[PDB]
DNA sequence: TCAATATCCACCTGCAGATTCTACCAAAAGTGTATTTGGAAACTGCTCCATCAAAAGGCATGTTCAGCTGAATTCAGCTGAACATGCCTTTTGATGGAGCAGTTTCCAAATACACTTTTGGTAGAATCTGCAGGTGGATATTGAT
DNA sequence: ATCAATATCCACCTGCAGATTCTACCAAAAGTGTATTTGGAAACTGCTCCATCAAAAGGCATGTTCAGCTGAATTCAGCTGAACATGCCTTTTGATGGAGCAGTTTCCAAATACACTTTTGGTAGAATCTGCAGGTGGATATTGA
């Protein structure tokens, strides 16, 4: 049993922030990162599947996603445009 | 009975990790997340393998550049601990709020 | 002669019709001009961007529609959603 | 002989909504309805602004909306604030807001 | 006499500013402070009056704007004075410079 | 006519403390306004460069209030109010 | 029909600059989105002049002020030149 | 006797031709323009591969991969620049630790 | 410094997984024609920009002066890093079964055309008015005592 | 714990710079009758995609300790705000010449449209190759003393 934001775990909010050149983090930052990573997906996996459903396609494709991507002004290289 | 101080591996971390480019989020755990907030726009949907990688990968790009603006201001602050009001300022400056 | 459309005369009818007591500035007006032109823009270029996306050569009411739940946010764009359904169902009625 | 508004029952210009589309260089073809859907959506935004911007010239006591009224009704609106989140409404002013941490104790 | 504290005169200007919509910076120097810039990259170029009006406009709301985000830095450093420090960070944050 | 130098100290003290305050800054360091004209000047610069190049594009001599609106979305600052 | 993409083409130039040098197939994907990326940007800006213009047609010249106003400084002066050059050498031989 | 070949490139100009017509950009597309955009292309993806090229020589490599691109780009001022909107999959991040982090 | 951990760092080493290289067909791309235009060129009507003159007073410039803000220091409370433990959730590697992108092949509905009428809109005149700017007291809002 | 000193507010006023209306055209919607497609609609396939297993293997979750970071409290030196005296320079109003948009028309050079003819780029196999990941054995970088 557990949330499954939950899974996205402290270790592995640490190594992100590690790569981000943080040293130190504040036991808070946990709760709170796994909110911005949930908004963050609910916006670009909603214009994802908005792509999908227009599409009429049962299967979010990479495309949905680097053009979901693209509008949210997050442009993404490597997987079709 | 060799102990290293606090902040000598936090640096060595970061060395490493920024040496790196691994997706730093475990896959299946994330994979789950995905598709439950999917679920909520519509209902049995399928992922292409690379839909799963693209989004995890803009993702953590997003999560460690926003580690980033949030360190620079926490050394503004000059403090050298990320806090919530940190992530917060840079999201608020960056326009996401 | 030269003669620049406008999107004016229509701005005013729907002023009148939320605020029949109510006037507005030519500058104030300026910016409505600008505004629905820049939706307007916005509305195009992503139901361009939808119709090259599926390899369709023509935009039917299905883009516009897609394209307005993509750039609007929650509520303006399910009222929005239905007043260009509710127009279109009704231009098809003859 | 009537318009493709009224058919639509709508003070926007259909027609000329189509021929922007056609001339646009959007796709090759523009289906009957799109022009009509489009016509819509964009008079029930600027329904949408005007009445907020109707009120804000009403609180302010006065009867003809100017810029500032715009903005006021932009900026206090979640929602059209984000949508023109990176519009700048010439002559708007900002929105009267103070920092707690700065006033007097 | 009579004085008042210093920041009473300054929440004043604040109060007073938010309130108004008018440009803040001086016509005719900000009309020769773009034909200066403007001649170093064209040479023999007119402007169009509501072309000045435009870039002031755009101006003022972009310096304004970068303001609000210096001051939320200030504030985050727990301090209430802006300093050039913080515009950078701003600047920075918001990718003019990140 | 004349030479054009040094307008930038046409940006008084005065008027980007009025800025600061619709901004909403109370307070002001003296090293503030050499910054704001810095930062003010690479924003004008970067607009007045993408304006003129659709001026000269158009193989006009006159700048245009359109020149300038292109200019800022081009850079992502729209802005409402002469459109035309 | 299929998919085509800009690959062989990364690979040729790629040759011509590092003959030594090869290019994994994600790296060719990186490629792929910035040649696509860039086409659109700059074609999508000609569209712009064009239309501000009350132009039909975008020439070698709205490609070319696409270019000014889209690429960096020293960027946009080689991007300039090898344009021009490429044009020029077109229309003779 | 294609027109890449007179135009003494690499990059397919018939192809950037097809695209243009074909993108819904504008009515009438010019005989040059693809010819140039094809030049601009090919010059853009020099360069990168370039800059890629040495990365991946700096690292004992032969073979460029994305982390080559990313800090070929990140480390180009101007490349940096137009792609700063842009996340390369796979690439990093350029090792980077602020001053006041360190000991000593 | 001296010493004992652990960390990095080279220099090799040998497959496993991609890469690169090969051998062949539809589908673009290049031709050769026959028509169309797009939009430059050559005048020219005529807005609209750059200039200049003048006067007025709104504001920018400097200065004095001292309130209180930012920069230093010091302190200790307790938060978050480093670790060794113990455990299970993620990784992965086949195996299928099958949900479903992608095609195909009609064509009926929907669009684009080419031309002709028919208004709805736009560009100024002619009118009609919020409200900008002013003034006076009524109301606070500050800051010294 | 009031009171002077100012700043802020509201209401009442009234001409005019700036909206609304009012007319007259004509650019461009609307109406029609053909000549095209577009893109659904069933029927089918091979992909890819979930599910299911089924183990091991890291990688995560825990509980301790305590180094050292952050926040609190104090100081105080000096910057920056408030208030003045001055008088400069922007703002306001008007009047002009003519630089240069913008509108027309005239019309080739260049782009579009087939109808074909060839050539190239995308695939699905076939034949290497680059490092990844592992092994030492050698100085480093740390941290305790
Ligand atoms: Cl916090
Ligand atoms: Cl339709
Ligand atoms: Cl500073
Ligand atoms: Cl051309
Ligand atoms: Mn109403
Ligand atoms: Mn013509
Ligand atoms: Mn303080
Ligand atoms: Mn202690
Ligand atoms: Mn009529
Ligand atoms: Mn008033
Ligand atoms: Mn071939
Ligand atoms: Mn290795």
């Amino acid at each position: 049993l557990r949330d499954n934001i939950q899974g996205i775990t402290k270790p592995a909010i640490r190594r992100l922030a590690r790569r981000g050149g943080v040293k130190r983090i504040s036991g808070l930052i946990y709760e709170e990162t796994r909110g911005v990573l949930k908004v963050f997906l609910e916006n670009v996996i909603r214009d994802a599947v908005t792509y999908t459903e227009h599409a009429k396609r049962k299967t979010v494709t990479a495309m949905d996603v680097v053009y979901a991507l693209k509008r949210q002004g997050r442009t993404l290289y490597g997987f079709g445009g | 009975p060799h102990r290293y101080r606090p902040g000598t591996v936090a640096l060595r971390e970061i060395r490493r990790y920024q040496k790196s480019t691994e997706l730093l989020i475990r896959k299946l755990p994330f994979q789950r997340l995905m598709r439950e907030i999917a679920q909520d726009f519509k209902t049995d949907l399928r992922f292409q393998s690379s839909a799963v990688m693209a989004l995890q990968e803009a993702c953590e790009s997003y999560l460690v550049g926003l580690f980033e603006d949030t360190n620079l201001c926490v050394i503004h602050a000059k403090r050298v601990t990320i806090m919530p009001k940190d992530i917060q300022l840079a999201r608020r400056i960056r326009g996401e709020r | 002669r030269s003669r620049k459309e406008s999107y004016s005369i229509y701005v005013y009818k729907v002023l009148k019709q939320v605020h029949p007591d109510t006037g507005i500035s030519s500058k104030a007006m300026g910016i409505m001009n600008s505004f629905v032109n820049d939706i307007f823009e916005r509305i195009a270029g992503e139901a361009s961007r939808l119709a090259h996306y599926n390899k369709r050569s023509t935009i039917t009411s299905r883009e516009i529609q897609t394209a307005v739940r993509l750039l609007l946010p929650g509520e303006l764009a399910k009222h929005a959603v239905s007043e260009g359904t509710k127009a279109v169902t009704k231009y098809t009625s003859a | 002989a009537k318009t493709r508004s009224s058919r639509a029952g709508l003070q926007f210009p259909v027609g000329r909504v189509h021929r922007l589309l056609r001339k646009g260089n959007y796709s090759e073809r523009v289906g009957a309805g799109a022009p009509v859907y489009l016509a819509a959506v964009l008079e029930y935004l600027t329904a949408e602004i005007l009445e907020l911007a109707g009120n804000a010239a009403r609180d302010n006591k006065k009867t003809r909306i100017i810029p500032r009224h715009l903005q006021l009704a932009i900026r206090n609106d979640e929602e059209l604030n984000k949508l023109l989140g990176r519009v700048t409404i010439a002559q708007g002013g900002v929105l009267p807001n103070i920092q707690a941490v700065l006033l007097p104790k």
